């Protein structure tokens, strides 16, 4: 019930175009990694020992 | 003698006419009720990470 983080996408995770019925990354590509927490994509997303 | 009777960003005509944002409640359409948000925060839980 604990929200670990809320992260607004940074430059690495922004999709330029997304048409109706499309998907970013497009169908046939791999998912994108959301692995940073701060504004400049320089800090990773941590968790506790109990988490 | 006042273009904005209620003191909010919208003139008496914009309020009375409804020519402002469409998400403003209809009571704020008359020039004596201010179009005005009351925003507050509430905490749901607090999580501690021992360093």
């Amino acid at each position: 019930g604990d929200t670990l983080s809320t992260i607004k996408a940074q430059e690495n995770q922004i999709g330029n175009n997304l048409s109706p019925g499309d998907t970013y990354p497009k169908k046939g590509l791999s998912p994108l990694a959301l692995n940073t927490m701060d504004q400049f994509s320089s800090r990773l997303i941590p968790i506790n020992y109990d988490q | 003698l006042e273009s904005n009777t209620a003191g909010d960003p919208y003139t008496d005509y914009e309020k009375a006419s409804g020519s402002f944002d469409k998400a403003i409640k209809t009571e704020a359409r008359d020039p004596l009720v201010a179009a005005y948000p009351i925003v507050g925060v509430g905490m749901e839980k607090l999580i501690i990470s021992t360093n």
